[PDB]
């Protein structure tokens, strides 16, 4: 029940020999995985922690200047020299002013004058990086009981959450009553922290890439500096101005943490006071269901009265979920749970808890199925006081296969040549599939890296036009085909 | 904005008895956040119905909750001597405050 | 600035919403039809200048896209 | 952010220095030319739509000049 | 001379005093009492609700944040009628003294 | 969630390039631009003539 | 929709493309009004007084 | 006004009566009627303009009925 009301809800069926199945996880999504001996399970990535980062360089958004001196010489004589040009800590120019008797010089001329300020950085901003080894990916493992975890907290159940990391990348979970489930991830593909900053600035933190961190046009410190006294481009947090030729000032520009907040737009923003927290990303895994077993199937249908105590509702992916309780005998019973139709002569829908039983008379258990579009009947119970539900979805089935083409192309579009392992078992299409994913991606990155969505949708379009006026057939269909997927791409590309 | 209760109920031994909660469309008639509390004299309160009808785990069965537009009402089936207490109905606003009721005074003679 | 270089095209994204990117998708194109309504002289220009520098209308529109949208970021 | 639309078209100079004339005259090309070396590879493409599109060297080298200019700029 | 304000830009701002409604799917828009008063800013979204978060649906249930905003520093711009616009100008002759 | 996005003083700093300082501080003082005058030397008479 | 002892069952689509000030289902103050200039006129004839 | 957009073609009529439709019914075709009595200058104009954009008794007579069905909708 973890993984209903959540409209980024995937779901994951079947296994291949060997009872595996490879599932992507993210963590706005939740995976739920079917299969057909097994149990019905819920995935979510629930938490990425970075530990131990390191600061590669701290940034100065906002600085003073306090000691401001002046060398001026007359014309001629070359340029001046102040004492605290050698000084680090201090911001220096070179201009010219001009020169005379009036001036106390006896030249007429150009003469060089030099002007130094003390930089004293007053708000920097972190850069911290993380190795890729110190990453621990949180999972939470939820099966489809059909039950709750119940308040009374001297016992705790239907709780668990599997920690992986790059050096444990293989756990176990022990589902109570479902055997256990075998996590076999890869978390040192799902980001590489070889090429991203954990930014923080006062309070915020953002995920960022390291190149362009790097790039930033402020002043910067080394990060092993304790003391500021050396940063670097002290210049460009800095203006001097020469109005005319009369004298030569310096001043600082302002704190630049609004600059900075706009320059960050399309990054990640993270958390990074109470531990370096990323809700953001992917994690890859393998899913052992081998020892993983449905709960009470040497039970017996019920054979009782059951009564709806939370009415049918239908979630955001055109299943209908369902509350009901048992009022009978036999307390650890199967469920009779059928979505026929009108006459009951064909069975419509399956269900998704898969094997709803139940466990304790006065102890409700909600069903989870999945209905037919158009009319279908849930029947509950057998023939004394049988509970028949009526419903109707909404839906086509045209329309469900163009919202899961739309789905599978926008986890393309997100996972690029990750999409391939979402659900594969396997097989020789989906490698061939993904190691063209891989090929041409390494190409569209390479030709679309540092182009906002507008320039994408210009060249998408320019390469549509290109293609279609071309002689070539071969030619031009691929031509059309790059330019809508680079459209397509583009309109969904800021996230 | 506090729910309203019965300022008194009774009910003779072994019967069922109903307690109405009413409130407005953000506290009870617009969110399922509906949860009754049962508090023997000097004594914390107790959670007795949740999600309007699920009880907790060690709550028994007799225990009973409805919903209906802008009204919740408990129901208690046994009557026992030991059920005599005093019932308050909160709920979780649509302004992210909880509301509690007056609370009504069940007793069994 | 810092401003000018805003994180854009730097891979990283992901399904969780970015910095910004509420206003940062449409912000730049507000800007160009802001700066093209008050400096309506140069849009003129730019539009002689493609049609004679553009043979076809597809070249003429192209140019004449890319000027004005360069005129006022050159800034 | 205003930081994208600066005082520099606005026709109001004078002989006087300008706020930031010395350091943002060049920052600008500058830009152009950190971006285009973090991102060659839109860079040999730019060149290459320019030379289709383009029937006359004028024309491609317009283009590709425009194209490198405007992809770091929304970027 | 008299330089007469013409607008006063916030370059530096604070939020205080946040606050969210939410409400089930289908059934609107949430209300905030926060929203008539404009020194609060305040956006209007769809949230994932349902059995979970309280809802007896599961659709997108819409929400109304809520903050106050405070202006922390100014960016006053003033204007001026050429009428109190004192030029000075030093005339000196070529008078050839020594200073 | 809202958050207040930070401190405009140096994207405005940036934003000002190509316009020119003035003195505000006390009496809105302007030292660019310039005056067109007309000179009048009829009452000019060479000193030490 | 119901409006002053009559009730109507009309689209709901049309209903929220109604050219009047409205108040969200929940709202308590009922000050609030969004579309308010949908029942005001402002009156400047001669421009010389609103 | 709010009696500008009728609650008419909402598909989601029944066999009882919808609120005024013997009376709404023909309200259209009587205001056009009076709109055409008040107005004959109109009507003879879109009628030459009609005739002039021809080529087809069906096109001009079509093209006359939506222009005097328009007039006095558009106001
Ligand atoms: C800078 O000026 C301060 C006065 O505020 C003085 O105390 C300090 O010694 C100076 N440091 C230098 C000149 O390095
Ligand atoms: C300028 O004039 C002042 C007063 O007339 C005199 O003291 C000074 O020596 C002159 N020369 C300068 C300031 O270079
Ligand atoms: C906002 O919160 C402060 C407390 O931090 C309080 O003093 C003030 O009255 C509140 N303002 C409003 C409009 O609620």
């Amino acid at each position: 029940m973890r993984c209903i009301g959540i409209s980024n809800r995937d779901f994951v069926e079947g296994v291949s020999g060997g009872s595996w199945v490879d599932i992507v996880l993210e963590h706005g999504s939740c995976v739920t995985t079917m299969a057909k001996n097994k149990p019905t399970l819920d995935f979510e990535l629930i938490k990425t922690e970075a530990k131990h980062p390191a600061t590669l360089r701290k940034y100065c958004i906002e600085a003073k200047l306090t000691n401001t001196t002046t060398a001026s010489r007359c014309p001629t004589q070359g340029e001046p020299s102040l004492n605290e040009e050698q000084d680090k800590r201090f911001v220096c120019k070179h201009s010219m002013v001009d020169r005379g008797w009036g001036n106390g010089c006896g030249l007429f001329g150009k003469g060089g004058i030099v002007t130094c300020a003390m930089f004293t950085c007053k708000k920097n901003m972190e850069g911290k990086i993380v190795q890729p080894e110190n990453l621990e990916y949180t999972i939470v493992i939820t099966p489809h009981s059909g039950e709750e975890n119940a308040v009374g907290n001297d016992t705790g159940k239907h709780g668990k959450e599997i920690k992986v990391t790059p050096q444990s990348s293989i756990t176990e979970a022990e589902l109570t009553g479902y055997g256990t489930v075998t996590m076999e991830c890869s978390p040192r593909t799902g980001l590489d922290f070889n090429e991203m900053v954990l930014l923080q600035m006062e309070n915020k933190a953002w995920l960022v890439h390291r190149q362009w961190f790097l790039d930033l046009p402020l002043p910067w410190l080394p990060g092993a500096d304790t003391q500021g006294s050396n940063w670097i481009q002290k210049e460009t947090l800095v203006t001097f101005k020469n109005p005319h030729a009369k004298k030569q000032d310096v001043v600082v520009l302002g704190s630049q943490e609004g600059a900075m907040h706009t320059a960050l737009t399309g990054a990640t923003e993270i958390q990074m006071s109470s531990g370096n927290l990323l809700f953001t990303g992917h994690l890859k895994c393998r899913l052992r269901m081998d020892k993983l077993q449905l709960k009470g199937m040497s039970y017996s249908m019920c054979t009782g009265k059951f009564k709806v105590v939370k009415e049918i509702a239908e979630t955001q992916h055109g299943t209908i979920v369902i509350r009901v309780q048992y009022e009978g005998d036999g307390s650890p019973c199967k469920i009779p749970f059928e979505i026929m139709d009108l006459e009951k002569r064909h069975v419509l829908g399956r269900l998704i808890t898969v094997n709803p039983i139940v466990t304790e008379k006065d102890s409700p258990v909600n069903i989870e199925a999945e209905p037919p579009f158009g009319d279908s009947y849930i029947i509950i119970g057998v023939e004394p006081g049988q509970l028949k539900l009526s419903w109707f979805k909404k839906g086509s089935s045209i329309g469900q296969m163009f919202e899961t083409t739309m789905r599978g192309a926008k986890r393309m579009a997100i996972l690029g040549d990750t999409a391939w392992d979402f659900g594969s078992l396997g097989g020789v299409f989906t490698s061939i599939g993904k190691a063209l994913h891989q090929v041409f991606g390494a190409i569209y990155g390479a030709a679309f890296s540092g182009v906002s969505w507008t320039m994408k949708i210009l060249i998408g379009v320019v390469i549509t036009w290109i293609g279609m006026n071309s002689r070539s057939t071969s030619l031009s269909v691929s031509l059309v085909l790059v330019g809508v997927v680079t459209l397509y791409l583009g309109v969904m590309v800021q996230a | 904005s506090a729910l309203t209760q019965p300022a008194s109920v009774s009910g003779s031994p072994g019967q069922s008895i109903t307690i109405s909660c009413t409130g407005t469309s953000s506290d009870v008639g617009g969110f399922n956040y509906v949860s009754w509390f049962q508090q023997h004299p000097g004594k914390a309160p107790k959670l007795m119905l949740y999600d309007v009808t699920s009880r907790p785990s060690g709550v028994s069965s007799r225990f009973s909750g409805s919903k209906s537009g802008n009204t919740a009402s408990l129901t208690i089936s046994g009557l026992q001597a030991e059920d005599e207490a005093d019932y308050y109905c909160s709920s979780h606003t649509s302004r992210g405050t909880w509301v509690f009721g007056g609370g009504t005074k069940l007793t069994v003679l | 600035s810092v401003a000018l270089v805003p994180h854009v095209g730097m891979g990283l994204e992901t399904r969780t919403e970015t910095w910004m990117s509420s206003e940062g998708a449409w912000k730049h194109a507000q800007r160009i039809e802001t700066w093209v309504l008050r400096h309506p002289g140069f849009t003129i220009m730019a539009a002689i200048l493609a049609y004679t520098i553009g043979t076809t209308y597809f070249q003429r529109v192209l140019i004449f896209i890319l000027l004005t949208a360069v005129a006022p970021s050159m800034t």
